[PDB]
């Protein structure tokens, strides 16, 4: 109507050209980036605070929002490009359908009887992006929790699945958990541990006693299965917690020898 | 019908150098994977 | 549009020719040889007036 | 870049079929018009 500007009109195959050359910036390169940094970053804050210095909940709360703020974008961002790709087929797939304009088709479209898929009424009428079927639990985002009460004393049970308040009520009677095996007087240089024995074994005499055998008993008690070489994965936790141990020996060490000193 | 035989022609070429090019896209997907392993290195290297 | 404006163009010079071949037309339809063998039998019946 | 580009060119791939698909389909209407003119033709034929 008045000026004959149609609304919309079917797509064409130079204008098909341009729409399969329209994409959404990636940015898989810069997340992963972010990714290794804030996780080296984690590492580093691992052992960076002074051991007599306490107080690092705070900083570990504020890296875990860090983190899951960081996990939220990342998937909206997936759910942007997921977004793109369904419009853009929706957007041909309708085009596809719609006729041609080849003599008064024009004309019936600029009067407005007709009408075509228009890109930019689907893209404001897409849903918003929804942090739906996404999980934030990473061995990162693990090893971050459960930092702070290594740092307070290697030896711990954080899962509360059996009772919120401890393992059984207000006593855990977990015992404690050895750096030092007592097949091998040394600490774990090789951290492996099964998702089934949830143990974690330093592997250099577990493959002695796997050799021959398909599948054997888990030495240590408080289960009864039978695991295999590949059954084992690294577990970040145990060195963790030996080099927490190993720096608040030496630095307690340390402090009662300068003391003893002072003394005499 | 040549317009017809010159266009599927064309279709055919530009998927045999699609499947080319996918071959050596994975090759060059190697290829920037092995150079970012030895970035790793270079930059452990340096780091010590 | 471009593909549409070389279309109305190429109609419009379509209808040109329709139109100059309506011209022909017309002025073939005028000075006949029949057109020719009018104005004499006027005369013919002008010699025998009434 | 040589991956969007390779995806483009994929993608144009398949518009070149689907642009061969309505061609074909504009030469099957075409040889229907063709078998239309034929028959007239044979009618004529057998009338002279």
């Amino acid at each position: 109507n008045d000026n004959p500007i149609p609304k919309s009109v079917p797509l064409h195959p130079k204008s098909g050209k341009y729409f399969h050359n329209l994409h959404a910036r990636d940015l898989s390169n810069i997340y992963q980036q972010c990714y290794k940094q804030i996780d080296e970053t984690i590492n580093q804050l691992v052992d960076s605070t002074s051991p007599s210095t306490i107080g690092i909940e705070e900083q570990v709360a504020d890296i875990t929002s860090t983190y899951k703020l960081l996990s939220t974008y990342e998937s909206e961002s997936n759910s942007f490009d997921e977004h793109i790709k369904d419009l853009k087929k929706n957007f041909k797939q309708s085009s596809d359908a719609c006729p041609q304009i080849d003599l008064s088709t024009w004309d019936k479209y600029r009067t407005g009887e007709l009408t075509a898929p228009k890109l930019s009424e689907l893209y404001l009428n897409m849903p918003t992006p929804e942090p739906a079927t996404m999980v934030n639990n990473t061995d990162t985002l693990k090893i971050l929790k459960v930092l702070p009460y290594i740092w307070n004393d290697p030896t711990c049970v954080i899962p509360d699945l059996q009772n919120p308040a401890d393992e059984d009520d207000l006593q855990i009677e977990g015992g404690k958990i050895e750096l030092t095996c007592p097949i091998t007087c040394k600490p774990y240089e090789a951290p492996l541990i099964s998702r089934k024995c949830n143990h974690v074994f330093d592997r250099d005499g577990i493959q002695n006693y796997l050799q021959g055998y398909t599948t054997r008993d888990c030495p240590q008690a408080a289960c009864s299965q039978v695991v295999s070489m590949r059954d084992f994965v690294r577990d970040p936790i145990m060195e963790l917690r030996c080099k927490i141990a190993k720096m608040k020996e030496s630095q307690e060490q340390d402090k009662r020898s300068s003391q003893a000193i002072d003394v005499l | 019908t040549e317009k017809i035989r010159n266009r599927q022609e064309k279709i055919e070429r530009y998927t045999s150098d699609g499947t080319t090019i996918e071959a050596q896209i994975d090759a060059k997907v190697i290829y920037v994977n092995e150079k970012d392993s030895e970035h790793q290195n270079a930059r452990e290297l340096l780091r010590d | 549009m471009n593909d549409v404006i070389g279309f109305f163009n190429e109609r419009e010079a379509d209808l040109k020719s329709q139109y100059e071949d309506k011209k022909k037309f017309v002025k073939e339809m005028r000075d006949t040889p029949e057109f020719q063998s009018w104005m004499r039998e006027i005369r013919s019946y002008d010699q025998d007036t009434k | 870049q040589l991956k969007e580009d390779i995806n483009s060119r994929q993608s144009k791939i398949q518009k070149y079929k689907d642009d061969t698909i309505y061609y074909e389909d504009k030469k099957k209407v075409y040889l229907e018009n063709i078998k239309k003119i034929e028959v007239n033709v044979a009618a004529l034929k057998e009338g002279i």
